[PDB]
């Protein structure tokens, strides 16, 4: 499972962080400069794969704002990335054109339909319809 | 800016 | 009530750490004056902010009970940003999730399904030692349901109470047991997932 | 500044009041709770965490804060001692072992110092059985009569029964009520 | 006037000391 | 846009050319690759604009490394530009000479160099100097066949103060990136002229002229007197730079001044408000300031032994400041003020940098090590950080006590039970291994001295080669002094450490205690636990040596790094 | 002998440099970025870096980092000296110090950096001079510079010859918590704005106990200043000789002489603080305010800061005298006081509840500080005697001075 999936931009502001392993607050900010620190001194031939820590250290951000994953050692590295892609397209589908604004203005959004998507690091909608239905259906409850 | 641009761009 | 946009564009426009700093300083004793006196109107847009403040890094302490009233409160975005609180700032060794296995009690019997889904969600996402041991026949008993919908739900609260509580595993045993033939995608992907962990 | 709203906002019943749910477990709390609110004894889970609810009588909407008596939870009656302006102690006189306890815990909460503006309510759950002790027995038992600076009554109320809960009620609205 | 203390005059030199 | 900016540089406008200048600089300033069109503005050099001509020599300077081949083309420039009316005009020109860094530039800008050396305008001679100093530093083969030296050796007997010291300035630049062959040292005479143009010079020409003083050394007692007396009216200077160079000079002059006559104690005397002054400056100086005195103190220590309330860390102060308050107290305390620097250690041990906590800590045991008089008042501050319930607090609380059992043990035996239960579950090898060894040293005043080893011996052979030598030694001096109740513990020690323990120095001495046992218990007791000699203490003042070279050297980058001037720069 | 002075940015971004000598490359400024984070997120950070051989020298300016790296051995007390005399420069020409005007006067910024210092030793650093010779809306170097008078311009002519001063006092105590006073030095300020027709050679004069004692008057009321400083343009051989402040006073606002001695009277303003703070249960501000001073002087604008709580909320303030203000920004509540009269008893009584989770790491105890400022007082008691303004035209001078008490450094250690 992933242990913790965090969305930080270019200039190492975070616009999201979703951490299924519970760690101290301050180890837990530790670990996200860590990982910014990483990504912002990586460059763009590493193949998006790092092995910090013994946790599969996946970034690959599509725009200025970048994305992390931390998943174990048991699974194939192409399947974090396949997994990313389809979360950013079903933000996109969701949203409408999802830019750096969009994610801070609709960070509860986001962190409904990430919960909605994946729990407990898991993959829990393996459709891309079904789950932007259900969210849908969610958000017109009120 | 840099953030208005698409993530996917699609 | 201030709104979560009209924080977030503060927080943009501040440029000095210093001034921004000041400013959210500034919210959370707003947030707390409001908590103070039992708000409960504009309890989602003092969350919302609480929220942003600590994702930016600023202390939330103070907001925590104001997230486990508002969890077993009635209204759906009152209980999404309890649930929100929870799965952020909530965590085993927090120790305020310890009130908090009431009103998973109380919601998991809820006949909403995004009620019963969040819930499921934030006890897979916070799962606990003793929230386990008093939720692992609430899991079960959802893990036999006909839900797709809660079907992958179940399984994934099945998955987090076995990988929290490996001895809780004896019980999903016979509840997995003739579940191969899902026609649902993520139920079947579910039902694999729990067959894998076991 | 002008008060007209505020009168005619009170002259139609504004007051609302306030209460707590607090006891040792199984000493009917949460019935006690459900009578006050439905007037049924419904058979609940145990509290693990709190229950939340409100009761509307004689125009005043006394919220009742459900907390249990385990041993997890008696410490976080102090979480819901906040922004609480009342206080429901359900006595269980058919626990004779649990009675020591069940005074003890009264006696921490009526020790501290930001709970000293909520009245002592002292209800004699269980009284439905000859074992159950009366409304003075059970207050020199609780020492309810040395608890200075502490309005307490003891009244006794059985679950099953709902006797006695009407005369608690009427008797917290007068402590918290000063008007006509 | 003026916050700090009014402006006063100011002398040339210590008079008593020739 | 480069294109457009070109073809408005080659233009007849003046205006065009203007904005084009305008748009380069502002291009070069934002970080825009302007070399370029430098070629282009070649052209463009020779106009009768100020503004314009600045902006031109100032692309020049820029772009003179980048293109050296293009600089050529401004020799002429340069020349007619050396022989203009204007002062400013003839000083930028000076100025953008020296500031080319072309090898064939400063070659035929010897002649403009050599013309503007005798430039009758104080600020002319000044840049002149400068110009000179430049080449020198650039070419000190160049200035020497040049001449410039005589020159530069006369600017000092001119008028033009700021003329003089800028020229003083240069000859002691030059002179310092010389080996110190034919150095430019001046008689008596030359001193006293300086010091008569000193209140003259400005605040800049204060340093260069006190920085002359600082090379001499001065011969004759009345000499050194009149120097004294010279320099006294710099330290009621406002200048923070001129202070402090007046007080490594009267520190410099103070080497051969006499203790006899009085005006040592007058140069003392005075000194203590000059460093009080300083120490209340700037922040950005305040950390310059604390490292001249820390210098000055090992070298005239009782010049600030009233010098204490000024010491304290304010609220407000940075960490740098604090830190350098905290060791200037540390270096300043006396059992005359040990109250307060007790009561300002107990005050800094309630901070929240654990930095500073850990700092005071050490400032405290240092201080308590230093003087025995305050030892029963360190050891109580001790106890009291202990009991303050603070993990960093108890760990330095257990350091210090651990140094004061090695130091001062004799009257250590109140505090082993007060130690015994002080929290031990930490796992902070400095503080688990100081606890071992006041244990197995002190193991006379505690009856559970093999219980509490106990708990410390299950992680033994995996606890730290330190850690696991320290228990070892506890454990040793425990079967020594009380083997009925460690007999066991001694075996078991030893099994673990000569069986199970990998280490070669742990496995070394265990088994080199094993022997001991084995082969004399009784002798054991007068060898291994025998009557240590008095702990030699790491003296924290700095050699005399390096005291003497470090006084010359005053508000230079080695004083602020306590490291030799030689051994800093690269 | 700083390599290059170059101003920075918040975002690590050079607002403008100037290489002196060339011997350290441009690019070293990039670096300096990274090794200022470092040093900070761990304790570290220091204003004079060290990137290699080369030392990068900065100063936190208001918006930017005044770098100026260095590669040898050089002046670091003469580096500080130039950075201050740049931006006391920057500061007379531009009234804002921030990026706005880094990029807006940058013409005129280039010629000032070229002018002031070359080669690495600074030449010019009068700000009156250097706006004489260069001007943002040029002519020959003034001859101020070049002669010995530097710090006042011949020339000046003005209609009358009035001169403002300051006797600007700042009573500074360091207050423990026990209730003593650790450092209690109070430092004088004799700040003239001499605005008259020439140059005039002002003789100050004033209750000095060494002139005093000199004279064989040493029986009155006199100051004795531990540490004095003169100005620029005093003569310091006058004031070694016979404590003669002879010297030609500026064209404007300038600091002739600033006292410094310790002071061992009563604090002008004594404050006590009570904290009834609660087991995570509410906070008391038993704060009480005595004023010390005499009662003809009253303490304008007084502001007894208390820090409150971090995380206390809903408070409630019971004062007599003054209003309580608190701010969340400064997490604390300071009584602040229009007017307070010598000998005033101030009262008040704070009340505010706290979060019923604890804290994860404690907050310190910042120390109370007042902002007491009562103008016309003078607590050390030294009088100016006389001012000898000598014009070689001849003219009647009118100067004015007026005396300022304020609070500087009045930190009370909290319990
Ligand atoms: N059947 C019955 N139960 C009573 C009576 N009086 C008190 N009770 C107690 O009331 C309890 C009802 O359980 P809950 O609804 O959970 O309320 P509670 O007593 O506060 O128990 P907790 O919520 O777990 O603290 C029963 O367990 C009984 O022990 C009565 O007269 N009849
Ligand atoms: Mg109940």
């Amino acid at each position: 499972m992933i242990h913790f999936i965090l969305l930080f931009s270019r200039q190492g502001k975070l616009r999201l962080q979703k951490w299924y392993i519970t760690l101290p607050d301050k180890e837990r900010k530790k670990i996200t400069r860590e990982i910014v620190q990483i990504i912002l001194s990586r460059g763009h031939r590493t193949s998006s794969f790092v092995d910090w820590k013994e946790l599969k250290l996946v970034y690959k951000r599509y725009a200025s704002l970048y994305f992390c994953c931390a998943i174990e050692n048991q699974d194939n590295e192409l399947l974090t990335l396949e997994i990313v892609h389809r979360y950013v397209e079903l933000l996109d589908k969701y949203f409408g054109n999802v830019c750096e604004l969009d994610i801070i203005f609709n960070f509860e959004k986001a962190y409904f339909i990430l919960d909605e998507f994946i729990i407990g690091g898991e993959i829990q909608e393996t459709s891309k319809k079904i789950a932007v239905k259900a969210i849908e259906d969610s958000d017109m409850l009120q | 800016k840099g953030e208005n641009t698409s993530l996917l761009h699609p | 009530p201030i709104r979560l946009r009209e924080l977030i564009r503060t927080i943009r426009t501040a440029r000095t750490q210093a001034e921004e700093r000041e400013m959210i300083q500034k919210e959370c004793a707003a947030i707390r004056s409001s908590f103070r006196e039992e708000d409960n109107t504009y309890r989602c847009r003092n969350v919302a902010k609480l929220l942003y403040m600590h994702m930016l890094g600023y202390p939330a302490h103070f907001g925590q009970l104001e997230c486990l009233k508002l969890i077993a409160s009635q209204k759906f975005t009152d209980k999404r940003i309890g649930y929100l609180g929870a799965m952020l700032l909530l965590d085993e060794r927090q120790d305020v999730h310890l009130l908090m296995t009431n009103c998973i009690k109380n919601d998991l019997n809820h006949s909403t399904q995004f009620v019963q889904g969040l819930a499921l969600c934030t006890l897979g996402c916070m799962g606990s030692s003793e929230m386990c041991r008093d939720l692992a026949g609430e899991v079960e008993k959802l893990l036999k349901t006909s839900n797709s919908y809660l079907r992958k739900k179940a399984a994934l609260c099945a998955v987090h109470v076995i990988r929290k509580v490996p001895e809780l595993m004896e019980m999903f045993l016979p509840a997995t047991k003739n579940l191969l033939n899902e026609k649902n995608h993520g139920v079947l992907h579910t039902s694999v997932v729990l067959l894998t962990e076991m | 500044g002008n008060i007209f709203a505020n009168l005619f906002k009170g002259l139609f019943g504004k007051k609302e009041m306030r209460i707590l749910m607090v006891g040792l477990d199984a000493a009917g709390k949460t019935t006690i709770l459900y009578k006050l609110k439905l007037g049924e004894i419904v058979t609940t889970i145990p509290t693990i965490g709190f229950n939340v609810e409100t009761v509307e009588y004689k125009n005043i909407s006394f919220t009742v804060w459900d907390v249990g008596g385990q041993d997890k939870i008696r410490p976080l009656w102090r979480h819901y001692f906040q922004n609480t302006q009342g206080l429901i102690f359900v006595v269980d006189s058919n626990d004779r072992e649990r009675v020591n306890e069940a005074r003890e815990e009264l006696m921490r909460m009526l020790a501290e110092d930001e709970l000293r503006d909520a009245v002592l309510l002292v209800f004699a759950n269980k009284q439905d059985l000859p074992n159950a002790m009366n409304a003075a027995e059970i207050t020199d038992k609780l020492g309810l009569h040395s608890l200075r600076h502490r309005n307490w009554y003891i009244q006794a109320t059985c679950a099953t029964s709902g006797d006695g809960l009407y005369e608690g009620l009427d008797w917290l609205s007068n402590q918290l009520r000063n008007q006509k | 006037d003026r916050k700090g203390g009014s402006y006063s005059q100011a002398a040339g030199s210590d008079s008593a000391q020739s | 846009e480069i294109f457009e900016l070109k073809a408005e540089l080659n233009s007849d406008k003046k205006e065009k050319k203007k904005e084009a200048v305008k748009k380069v600089i502002a291009s070069m300033t934002v970080g825009k690759d302007v070399s370029a069109l430098f070629p282009d503005v070649v052209n463009c050099m020779q106009t009768d604009n100020l503004e314009l001509k600045k902006l031109v020599y100032l692309y020049l300077m820029n772009y003179a490394k980048s293109q050296p081949d293009m600089a050529i083309m401004a020799v002429n420039t340069f020349v007619k530009d050396c022989e203009d009316p204007n002062p400013l005009i003839r000083a930028l020109a000076v100025r953008t000479m020296g500031c080319i860094r072309v090898d064939k530039i400063t070659e035929y800008l010897c002649e403009p160099l050599r013309k503007c050396l005798k430039d009758e305008d104080p600020y002319v001679r000044k840049t002149a100097a400068v110009c000179v100093a430049k080449l020198h530093d650039i070419n000190a083969q160049l200035v020497e066949d040049q001449g410039f030296l005589d020159t530069l050796k006369d600017l000092i007997s001119d008028s033009n103060p700021m003329v003089v010291a800028n020229a003083v300035a240069a000859l002691s630049e030059i002179a310092e990136s010389h080996p110190s062959s034919n150095l430019l040292d001046l008689n008596p005479q030359s001193i006293n002229k300086l010091l008569t143009a000193l209140n003259e010079c400005t605040e800049w020409g204060q340093i260069f002229i006190l920085d002359c003083l600082a090379n001499y050394m001065p011969k004759d007692d009345r000499e050194a007197q009149s120097i004294c007396e010279r320099v006294t009216p710099r330290l009621s200077h406002a200048n923070s730079a001129v202070v402090l160079s007046a007080v490594k000079v009267l520190m410099k002059f103070m080497e051969m001044l006499s203790k006899d006559l009085d005006y040592y104690g007058t140069l003392l005397k005075k000194l203590a408000p000059p460093l009080v002054t300083l120490l209340s400056a700037e922040p950005e100086l305040q950390y310059v300031a604390l490292r001249n005195i820390n210098l000055i103190v090992q070298k005239r220590p009782e010049i600030l032994k009233h010098e204490m309330k000024v010491f304290f860390v304010k609220y407000n102060d940075p960490i740098y400041v604090k830190l350098e308050k905290l060791d200037i107290m540390i270096r300043l305390a006396s059992q005359a003020n040990i109250a307060q620097v007790l009561a300002e250690l107990r005050e800094y041990a309630t901070e929240v940098d654990v930095d500073f906590v850990r700092k005071a800590v050490r400032a405290i045991g240092r201080c308590a090590i230093k003087v025995e008089q305050s030892a029963e008042r360190c050891v109580s501050t001790l106890l009291d950080l202990i009991q303050t319930k603070v993990n960093y607090v108890v760990q330095e609380a257990i350091v210090v006590i651990k140094d004061i059992f090695r130091k001062y043990p004799n009257k250590y035996e109140s505090v082993i039970a007060t130690l015994c239960e002080n929290l031990d579950s930490l796992d902070e090898p400095e503080a688990r291994a100081a606890m071992i060894w006041i244990v197995g040293e002190y193991a006379e005043r505690i009856d559970n001295a093999d219980e509490l080893l106990e708990s410390f011996l299950e992680g033994f052979h995996d606890k730290s080669t330190q850690v696991q030598l320290q228990l070892l030694t506890a454990i040793v001096k425990l079967f020594l002094k009380k083997p009925t109740e460690t007999q066991e513990l001694v075996q078991q020690v030893l099994s673990l450490a000569t069986q199970d323990s990998d280490n070669p120095d742990l496995r070394d001495r265990g088994y080199i205690y094993w022997r001991l046992l084995s082969t004399d218990p009784v002798a054991a007791k007068e060898v291994v636990l025998a009557e240590k000699p008095l702990i030699s203490e790491e003296t924290d003042l700095i050699e005399p040596t390096l005291l003497d070279e470090l006084i010359c050297y005053i508000g230079t980058l080695a004083s602020v790094y306590h490291k030799p001037p030689s051994a800093f720069v690269e | 002998s700083a390599s290059a002075v170059y101003v920075l940015d918040l975002k690590g971004k050079v607002l403008i440099c100037r290489n002196y000598r060339g011997d350290v490359d441009m690019s070293e400024v990039e670096h300096f970025m990274p090794i200022l984070m470092e040093k900070e997120e761990e304790g570290m950070l220091s204003p004079i870096l060290a990137h290699g051989g080369v030392r990068f020298m900065w100063i936190k300016h208001n918006n930017l980092y005044l770098v100026a790296t260095s590669k040898k051995n050089a002046c670091v007390s003469l580096v500080f000296s130039f950075l201050y005399k740049v931006v006391q420069v920057f500061s007379e020409y531009f009234k804002e110090l921030e990026e706005e005007s880094i990029r807006d006067n940058f013409v005129i910024i280039y010629e000032l950096l070229d002018e002031l210092m070359d080669f690495g030793y600074p030449q010019t650093t009068d700000s009156k001079i250097l706006q004489e010779y260069i001007t943002q809306e040029a002519p020959r170097p003034p001859a101020t510079v070049t002669n010995a008078v530097s710090w006042r311009s011949e020339g000046i002519k003005y209609r009358k010859n009035e001169v403002f001063l300051d006797v600007i006092e700042a009573v500074n105590l360091l207050v423990s918590a026990n209730g003593n006073v650790l450092r209690s030095e109070i430092v004088g300020s004799i700040k003239m704005r001499v605005f008259l027709s020439g140059m005039p050679e002002l003789r100050l004069g004033l209750n000095d106990k060494v002139l005093f004692d000199n004279t064989g008057r040493g029986k009155s009321k006199s100051v004795e200043l531990e540490d004095v400083k003169f100005h620029q343009c005093v003569r310091l051989s006058r004031f070694e000789n016979d404590r003669t402040i002879s010297f030609i006073p500026p064209d404007g606002e300038f600091e002739l002489m600033s006292y410094r001695l310790n002071t061992h009277v009563k604090p002008l303003i004594w404050i006590e603080s009570v904290i009834e703070k609660h087991s995570h249960s509410r906070i008391e501000y038993m704060v009480k305010a005595k004023s010390q001073f005499k009662r003809r002087s009253t303490a304008n604008n007084v502001e007894i800061h208390i820090p409150v709580p971090n995380d206390a909320d809903s408070p409630k303030f019971k004062t007599t005298v003054g209003s309580v203000k608190w701010v969340p920004e400064n997490s604390e509540i300071v009584w602040s006081v229009k007017s307070f009269p010598g000998g005033k008893e101030y009262l008040m009584r704070a009340h505010f509840g706290l979060p019923s989770v604890e804290a994860e790491d404690k907050e310190g105890k910042p120390p109370i500080s007042v902002k007491f400022e009562i103008p016309y007082f003078t607590t050390s008691g030294i009088q100016v005697r006389y001012l000898k303004i000598i014009e070689k035209s001849g003219y009647q001078a009118l100067p004015w001075v007026r005396y300022i008490t304020q609070n500087g450094d009045y930190q009370l250690r909290t319990q």
